[PDB]
């Protein structure tokens, strides 16, 4: 109200409204799902078009051979944060000959977002990210909020109508965690999860975007006729 | 480059500058004009290290042309020479100094007088009836000391200049491929196309 | 962090007033009275030592300050602002003059430097004006004795005699009746003590009054002998006893 | 440093500081440009509220940027000097590096770029100035006339006016200027320019300035008497 | 007042949303992508008849294989064009090849959100970037001041955009010829323009693999306008 | 009014309202505690299980500084991470110049001055965390708690977050009933109980217990996380006390 | 943050005016009147000190008339402290020019430079403008005797006769009435003092309330002399012209 | 009304942020007292530990700035420690640059100058503290110099600070009106501490245990604080006469 003019101002109840408004931009964004087993980790994303002449906005970005994310919210902010992750993954490989741990990647994203919430002149990031990866401790899934809060999960969803997919994953928890050594079935579970968030529209060939990373699987993105198999 | 001469007579200033450009072993050009018009009644000839000479001359030219447009007025030869001196005095304590020596021949329209200024790369300025840079003075000054009069005509100045060039062509080891001669007077700047 | 106040805090209002300068002058008006009188053979500057508490040692608080051996200063208004201005004035006398010319600045030019500092606090980014008016007395070879007033705006004026602060209006009228161009230094001190008594409520003695002069050279205060041209400072702060002696002939 | 964003968008998609800069131009004295077949004429209004003026030394309204290009303006006089200085420096810089004087379009594009920059840089306000830039490209006999404004947009004009009451003189030019047959001579072009200012000026005395630019760096400013002869001939034809 | 980088309660940047309103006031620009090439067209919209209309430059070359049309505060586009041209040329210098149309577009869009208290405000202009490369063929992109860019088969921006976009919705198909696209841009421009469309107040351009980016002559466009008139009178 | 709109502004009371608003964010956070024992310190924190999809034991909250200091905080988690990152820089520079690992009181002031600095200007926001930290140095065990104002003191026991009142009361009983002191192993058990008891203020969702400790005898003066059997033993002891 | 307290000193009004410039001009209208008159054989500068005191040391006092170099002087109207900042900058510029070209700076070039400095404070930096208007009286060998004025906007103009400060409207009308082109310095001295005597807000015009200066080629032969009048010399010229 | 938020003048020529910083000074509800002996300078301050969970040994508002200089603070602990760290850094730098120990009055002036800057520069707020510096100076002898948020400072024969400063001040005034000397005429510092505690008891009307007080003592070449047991020995001597 009187306390939402900038990110440097607490409200009388201790809230940061500019951060909360940035969180609101994610809720307007298109739905994207993340889930993992013990061998693989999967991203599923519903892409959004402007109209029938337009292309469908890309949602998934590769960060390294073993790591990548999906976005929901301001796309240019995702480009900035993913670029930073690309650099940090790269610094780890060049300097230490070491693949960057997914947990450490989450810590770095948290700290980068935090600085934009405590200083004058700047603004919070207006995007949410779902980071998947396979490192020395197996498969991982992270959820990033521009408040700075990063959380490790078995599965999750962000964007508009993401609550439906999140409840489905909460039911299916015991089933999909056991899908080891079967990439197709894990993606099926993710496609079925994101279907719980659809209304009026359905998953078409240029609508759907899928990414996977695992034990002997580099981070790869599937679009176009490559996802027709799962429709 | 090599030889640049200057002489101030009754009503004009005459500048003579060699045409040769030599890059070590070969003479690459024999028609090089080692001068820049700074303003309608002011001419500057130059000699020194390759590249720096033309770079400095054109830089000065640009600055005087800028002043002329800003004020709608031509600076006096004295004022132009002082500006050039300061630039060279500034340059000598720089990271990489301009290795450039100049003569400035101008006709002052206010005083109705020709003026010749000699400035070396250190920023050493002197006003002279006649001047030179490098070894040119060593061969020519004894002739100029003898024949020079302050009331000489332009034609007499050219004749005395011819005698100087002839002595240079006789006793200098280097072939400087003749000189381009230019006259600065009340009507402006013109080139003597047969010398 | 970083100072993000790069804009002026003093600005013109629709009526053409510079509010912050006017308000700084109001702070000066609330300040304790100080005065200055110029004689033929000297200058005197004086003020009241308004002690905040009787447990406080008011001798440790100097309202009258030496700027150079021949220049002194007194103020009315905010004490802390004065103290830092004295520090800056002492330094600028060296950096912008003595380290260049090998001699102390003339009164008018040191005043000019202090004035410049006060002007800049009226235009520079993220600062308020100084809440003081200064009276600067001094001597130099070619200008003789002089007395100047400097205001929060940076404006300065030379005076034969003047007063600033609390009871300045009444004090200036008192000085107009007594001042002439034939006054000796002792006469000016006498008039200074008379003028200052009117604005003082409580105790009036050497311990509650601070008074200094710009007068003859004091070779006894030089600290060394041997150089004929060096004859000592013209600034001298009067002692508590010296003030009380002149209060009996009052 | 002072970084405050003074030029910003409003809810309706307007940048008010740029729009208010145009209001400063509206207040400025009228300036007009007309191009003939082999010339361009720049006319300028002088407000007669200021007499006891020394006209020898007072800043003239038309400024040479180079020997072949001129610049006139409407708006804040102090602001215009900054643009004129920058334009003159760029003109010499162009000659120094390209070894050819600026084209009229290039010089216009530079000045317009400076104006635009001051509409999205921190801590600065836009120029309260619109300019008319006229001249001839090197070794070219085709007349050139361009206009710039505070936003930084620029364009070419057969004839144009800026400043106070420019709506009126543009009205005149739109019905009197024929594109198929522009003022064939210097006389005809100056006459049409003086006529256009007489719609707005008041007295045809020391209130009208005229500068003629011809090809090959031929620029001359007309005197009071020369302009007065145009003023005389125009009204004697009007008495009919 | 309030920050230039402030979020609204809905999660949108105030300044970005306001710049989008400035673009709505701009003159119309249309692009249509085909398998034979991409066509770009604009409304010139001269403010007066004395303004020489061929000096209005709202279609611009970025490289031989990339063109660009603008709508909104067109002065703001100049630094964007300069950056685009520099990026295209620089990539050729570093890699001895043409730059991808998408990569060029992405580079332009990186400038967009570089504002705060960098430039003091967002750009008040939208761009249609059209071009061809070997990997993805003929392409058309819409670059906004939000930093977002969408690829389009066909797109209209400016004051007549939503009416034009509805028209492009019906008319575009994957088998359009270059000639058919040219007439289609002219037809839709004529529909949304205030003044009557002719060769002086409208401008066409195209990008083909063979000939590269070309702005059409007024004589060439005049013939296409006459061809349009006759085929509309044909039924 | 308007005094609460900008940081570093004194109200007519002499209060910095922005700092007081930062405290509200702390009070909204989960419960964290610290217990000073005979030869060391124990830290414990409540982790709310928002969903079944959270991977157990993965989202670690307690942080180590150097090798002998533990830090836990309640409020805005990112703000706490920023403070610990600074603390790690401070500890590194101290050890670089002076060789010895940073003493706990010395480390306390480094965090204190940094947090206080974020109350001096309107261009920055105060920290939205209260931090409980400490460890073992050459003079023995030390426990500290640091507030958004930059204020800190030494403690026998400390608590912050939503269930701080409940926790404080439990800590006060331990101080009274053990004037001679508490063992490190006892302190771990007691820490588990107190978090379980403090969870009544957050009873809607279930939680995960996380404990760490530094002890001269039990961990050689190094900070370690309580894991496996010792953690389960503490959970069992805690569950027995609430029933 | 800090934005809250920013007055924004460099913005246009809806009418296209610069707030701070306009308000600075309002400030200057309350300053003591300064007049400059240009004649064929010299220039006169006359100015009124603001309500003085009998205890002010006049002979060592300077608030109105300042020397920029041997050929150029200024009359000040506005904040004296602001004026001294600009005056020192102008003195330096004159010396920079003299060092560079070995010729005295032409009057207009100095005036343009100071005016450009004033302009900058209205367009960038977020600082308040200088509350000062200058009258420049000077001589060079190009245009001869010249009078200029500049104000806080950074705009400058040339004049035959001009006033700044208080009552300029009344002063300018009186000057416009009695000024002629073939006028001489001694006549201009009389006009300036007569104009101040009629426009003043004081009861009577006396020597202690005035500062006076002339720039004459009344220097022996082909040179120019500046004369800052002493208190006794102002008293004499007041008697000569028949005002006291 | 933004003249109340930053340190610019109000229409009355006042600085409200400075005035409000003086009010923050009494937020701790603690009173301090300082007196001078023949050979020493003593400072006492109330100690309040309201929470049983606190470690009472870490609760302190007296600071050892240098070997010779002590400082007691009236105001919140964050600002107190800010001032303490800076004073320590300034004192150490002074010794390094000028080759002798920084005098108490010179440090006071330096900190007062820093405070003055916060009253003139807008981006910096005043510190809500009053700083009382004590020492036995090698030139001036026993010294008390006190600084406030306005940037004011002065020397004192004796002084008091806190919510009930007036009661203590008047009590001290009345004693020095009797004795007619500028100090406590006593040989040992122990008896000067006893004087200080006795007169605080009289002025406040409250009794003190060993944990209710905090004492700092300055002698030639060192400043030190007393332990609870040292204070207890002081309290016993007071009660036995």
């Amino acid at each position: 109200n009187n306390y939402d003019g900038d990110t440097v101002t607490f409200s009388p109840t201790g809230r940061l409204f500019q951060v909360e408004y940035a969180l609101e931009a994610i809720k307007q964004g298109s739905v994207t799902v993340g889930l993992r087993s013990n061998t693989h980790a999967v991203l599923v994303a519903l892409k959004r078009n402007a109209d029938e002449l337009s292309s469908y906005q890309k949602k998934i970005i590769k960060c390294d051979e073993h790591m990548g994310l999906s976005l929901a919210g301001l796309a240019p902010d995702a480009r900035v944060l993913s670029n930073y992750l690309r650099q940090q993954c790269n610094y780890s490989s060049l300097v230490f000959n070491r693949k960057l741990a997914v947990e450490r990647a989450g810590h770095l994203l948290c700290d980068k977002a935090q600085k934009n919430t405590q200083s004058y002149g700047g603004r919070p990031y207006g995007v949410g990210l779902l980071i998947i990866g396979y490192d020395k401790s197996g498969a991982h899934l992270l959820e990033f909020q521009p408040s700075g809060n990063v959380t490790e999960l078995y599965g999750t969803a962000i964007g508009a109508r993401s609550q439906g997919a999140k409840t489905y994953l909460e039911r299916t928890l015991d089933t999909f965690i056991k899908i080891d050594g079967n990439p197709d079935e894990l993606i099926k579970a993710g496609v079925e999860a994101i279907s719980q968030s659809l209304r009026d529209e359905s998953l078409t060939v240029d609508n759907l975007s899928i990414a996977i990373v695992g034990k002997d699987t580099p981070f790869t993105i599937y679009d176009g006729e490559a996802v027709a198999k799962y429709i | 480059m090599d030889i640049i001469l200057g002489i101030r007579v009754q009503d004009s200033v005459i500048l003579a500058s060699s045409k040769a450009v030599t890059r070590g072993i070969s003479v690459l050009k024999d028609s090089d004009d080692k001068t820049r018009q700074l303003s309608p009644h002011t001419l500057m000839s130059f000699a020194g290290e390759a590249g720096d000479t033309v770079q400095f001359a054109e830089y000065i030219q640009a600055n005087i042309q800028l002043y002329s447009i800003r004020e709608d007025y031509e600076l006096s030869p004295q004022a132009v020479s002082s500006f050039v001196r300061q630039e060279l005095a500034k340059s000598i304590r720089s990271r990489r100094p301009y290795q450039v020596n100049v003569l400035i021949g101008g006709y002052d329209k206010k005083k109705n007088k020709p003026e010749l200024y000699q400035i070396d790369y250190l920023g050493t300025k002197v006003e002279l009836p006649y001047g030179a840079h490098g070894y040119s003075g060593f061969y020519t000054f004894s002739l100029l000391d003898h024949h020079y009069r302050p009331d000489m005509t332009t034609e007499e100045g050219l004749d005395l200049l011819k005698l100087c060039v002839q002595e240079l062509e006789k006793r200098m080891p280097m072939d400087f491929k003749g000189v381009i001669v230019k006259i600065v007077d009340k009507d402006g700047i013109r080139q003597v196309d047969d010398f | 962090m970083t100072d993000r106040y790069s804009f002026s805090l003093t600005t013109f209002s629709p009526s053409g007033k510079l509010g912050q300068i006017d308000y700084a002058l109001t702070a000066v008006k609330q300040g304790v009275t100080s005065l200055g009188i110029k004689a033929t053979n000297g200058v005197v500057i004086a003020t009241e030592k308004k002690s905040s508490s009787p447990l406080a040692m008011s001798e440790t608080l100097s309202k009258v300050s030496l700027l150079t051996p021949d220049i002194g200063a007194v103020y009315s208004g905010m004490g802390p602002d004065y103290r830092v201005l004295v520090d800056k004035s002492r330094k600028v006398a060296h950096t912008s003059y003595k380290r260049i010319y090998g001699e102390y600045p003339p009164t008018k030019l040191l005043v000019s430097e202090v004035a410049k500092i006060m002007q800049e606090a009226t235009q520079s980014g993220g600062v308020r004006p100084f809440g003081v008016s200064l009276l600067i007395a001094g001597h130099d070879e070619f200008n003789g004795f002089s007395l100047y007033q400097v205001d929060p705006s940076g404006s300065y004026f030379p005076w034969k005699a003047t007063a600033i602060g609390k009871g300045s209006v009444a004090a200036k009228t008192f000085l107009e009746k007594r001042w002439n161009d034939e006054l000796e230094l002792e006469d000016a001190i006498h008039i200074a003590l008379l003028t200052l008594k009117e604005s003082v409520e409580g105790e009036f003695n050497g311990d509650t009054i601070e008074l200094a002069i710009i007068g003859d050279e004091n070779p006894d205060l030089l600290g060394y002998t041997g150089i004929p041209t060096d004859k000592g400072p013209r600034f001298r702060k009067l002692t508590s006893q010296e003030i009380n002696d002149r209060l009996e002939a009052l | 440093g002072y970084d405050r964003a003074l030029s910003i968008f409003s809810p309706d998609g307007h940048i008010f500081q740029v729009e208010y800069a145009l209001e400063a131009v509206k207040r400025g004295t009228c300036a007009v440009g007309v191009k003939g077949k082999n010339c361009v004429v720049l006319g300028c209004e002088r407000r007669s509220t200021l007499k006891l003026q020394d006209t020898r030394i007072t800043p003239s309204k038309v400024s040479k940027i180079d020997s072949h290009v001129v610049l006139s303006f409407s708006g804040l006089n102090a602001d215009s000097r900054i643009l004129i200085e920058k334009a003159r420096v760029e003109a010499q810089s162009h000659r120094l590096t390209l070894e050819d004087p600026v084209t009229v379009e290039y010089l216009t594009r530079y000045v317009a770029g400076v104006q635009q920059r001051y509409t999205q840089s921190g801590g600065v306000r836009p120029f309260g100035v619109s300019t008319l830039i006229a001249g001839f490209d090197p070794r070219d006999d085709e007349p050139k006339l361009y206009q710039t404004e505070p936003s930084g947009i620029y364009s070419s004009w057969s004839a144009q006016t800026i400043g106070r009451n420019s709506k009126t003189v543009r009205e005149f030019l739109e019905k009197n200027y024929d594109r198929k047959e522009p003022p064939a001579t210097v006389e005809e072009c100056v006459k049409l320019t003086v006529r256009s200012l007489l719609e707005v000026v008041q007295t045809g005395a020391k209130n009208i300035e005229i500068t003629v630019v011809k090809p090959d760096s031929d620029i001359v400013a007309l005197s009071s008497e020369e302009i007065n002869q145009y003023v005389t001939q125009i009204e004697q034809e009007k008495q009919e | 007042d309030r920050g230039v980088s402030t979020f609204s309660p809905e999660g949108r940047l105030f300044q970005v949303e306001y710049s989008l309103e400035a673009i709505k006031l701009g003159s119309t620009a249309i692009g249509i992508a085909t398998k034979e090439g991409v066509v770009l067209g604009v409304e010139k919209r001269a403010t007066s008849p004395l303004l020489e209309s061929d000096s209005i430059e709202k279609i611009v070359e970025i490289d031989r294989h990339i063109g660009c049309a603008m709508s909104g505060l067109t002065a703001d586009a100049r630094s964007m064009i300069e950056h685009a041209r520099t990026a295209a040329v620089t990539h050729n210098l570093y890699y001895d090849e043409d730059i991808n149309v998408e990569s060029l577009t992405q580079s332009v869009c990186d400038l967009a959100l570089r504002f705060g208290e960098l430039m003091s405000r967002p750009f008040g202009v939208a761009l249609l970037i059209a071009g061809h490369d070997a990997d993805d063929g003929y392409q058309l992109f819409h670059a906004e001041p939000s930093g977002t860019f969408y690829r389009y088969n066909a797109k209209a921006i400016g004051s007549g955009s939503e009416g034009a976009q509805a028209e492009l919705l019906n008319e575009w198909h994957s088998s359009l010829t270059l000639k058919e696209a040219e007439l289609l841009v002219l037809k839709i421009l004529k529909q949304v323009m205030e003044e009557k469309l002719d060769e002086n107040n409208a401008q066409l351009s195209c990008i083909t693999k063979q000939d590269g980016f070309k702005i059409y002559d007024n004589e060439k466009t005049a013939e296409l306008i006459k061809e349009l008139k006759e085929k509309e009178a044909a039924e | 009014t308007g005094y609460d709109l900008s940081n570093s502004v004194f109200s007519p009371d002499g209060r910095n309202f922005q700092v007081e608003y930062a405290v509200k964010a702390v009070e909204n956070g989960t419960t964290s505690i610290g217990i000073k024992c005979n030869d060391g310190v124990v830290f414990a924190v409540e982790k709310l299980i928002t969903s079944k999809l959270l991977v157990p034991q993965k989202n670690v909250k307690i942080q180590v500084v150097d090798r002998h200091i533990g830090c836990v905080y309640s409020g805005l988690i990112p703000d706490g991470r920023h403070l610990v990152n600074r603390g790690r820089e401070e500890a590194a520079s101290f050890k670089k110049l002076y060789k010895t690992p940073i003493p706990i009181p010395a480390f306390a002031d480094r965090l204190g001055q940094y947090v206080q600095a974020h109350t001096l200007y309107n261009s920055v926001r105060p920290f939205g965390v209260s931090t409980i930290f400490g460890g073992v140095d050459k003079n023995g065990a030390h426990l500290y708690m640091l507030e958004p104002s930059g204020s800190y003191w030494g403690y026998k026991g400390a608590a912050t977050g939503k269930g701080r009142q409940s926790a404080k009361a439990e800590l006060e009983k331990l101080v009274d009933h053990h004037p001679e002191g508490l063992s490190a192993r006892e302190a771990v058990k007691q820490a588990a109980k107190i978090i379980y008891l403090a969870h009544e203020d957050n009873k809607e969702k279930d939680f995960e217990l996380e404990i760490s400790w530094c002890s001269l005898s039990e961990t050689n003066g190094l900070h370690k996380f309580v894991k496996g059997d010792l953690l389960q033993e503490a959970i069992d002891f805690a569950q027995k006390e609430i029933n | 943050g800090s934005r809250r307290y920013d007055s924004r000193t460099t913005i246009f009004s809806p009418e296209g005016r610069l707030y701070q410039v306009e308000y600075a001009l309002e400030s200057i209208s309350h300053a003591g009147t300064a007049i400059g008159i240009m004649a064929s054989d010299g220039i006169v500068l006359a100015a009124e000190r603001k309500v003085t005191s009998t205890l002010l040391e006049q002979d060592t006092s300077t608030e109105k008339l300042y020397k920029l170099n041997d050929k150029i002087a200024v009359a000040v109207a506005g904040l004296t402290a602001d004026a001294e900042i600009l005056i020192n900058t102008a003195r330096i510029h004159a010396q920079n020019y003299l060092k560079t070209y070995n010729e005295d700076i032409p009057v207009e070039i100095l005036v343009r430079r100071l005016s450009d400095i004033k302009q900058g404070y209205t367009q960038h930096g977020g600082l308040r403008p200088f509350g000062v208007s200058f009258i420049y009286a000077g001589y060079d060998d190009r245009y001869g005797y010249q009078l200029y004025t500049s104000n806080p906007s950074g705009n400058y103009t040339g004049w035959k006769a001009i006033s700044v400060g208080a009552n300029t409207s009344a002063a300018q009308t009186l000057l416009q009435m009695d000024y002629k082109d073939d006028m001489k310095v001694d006549d201009a001295i009389e006009l300036a003092l007569k104009t101040l005597s009629k426009t003043t807000d004081s009861s009577a015009l006396t020597y202690d309330r005035l500062e006076f200066a002339t720039i004459r080629k009344g220097a022996n032969d082909g040179e120019v002399y500046q004369k800052i009048f002493k208190p006794q010399e102002i008293k004499d010229i007041l008697v000569k012209t028949g005002i006291t | 009304g933004y003249d109340r938020h930053i340190t610019i003048f109000s229409p009355e020529g006042r600085l409200y942020q400075v005035e409000y910083a003086f009010k923050a000074t009494n937020q701790t509800n603690i009173n301090s007292l300082a007196v001078r002996g023949k050979d020493c300078t003593v400072v006492i301050s109330q100690k309040k530990v309201p929470d049983k969970l606190l470690d009472p040994t870490t609760v302190s508002y007296i600071f050892c700035i240098s070997r010779t200089i002590g400082m007691v603070v009236n105001g919140p602990i964050p600002d107190a420690r800010n001032a303490a760290l800076r004073a320590k850094a300034e004192a150490a730098e002074f010794r390094y640059k000028y080759g002798y120990d920084m005098p108490c009055d010179v440090l006071a002036k330096r900190m007062a100058n820093l405070s003055q800057i916060y009253t003139q520069r807008a981006y910096m707020r005043p510190l809500g503290v009053i700083l009382t510096f004590v020492s036995v100076d090698e030139e001036l002898g026993p010294s008390i110099y006190k600084t406030d948020p306005a940037g004011y400072y002065v020397g004192y024969k004796a002084t008091a600070t806190g919510p009930k400063q007036q009661e203590i001040t008047t009590n001290l005034e009345n004693h020095f009106k009797k004795s007619k000397i500028d100090h406590i005429n006593e040989e040992s510092w122990e008896k000067v501490v006893e004087f200080a505690i006795t007169h605080m008891i009289d002025a406040l009307g409250t009794e003190f245990s060993k944990n209710d007080l905090e004492v700092g003592v300055a002698t030639k070449d060192k400043f030190f604080t007393l332990s609870a047991e040292n204070i207890e020995e002081r309290l016993v001597a007071i009660a036995e006469q």
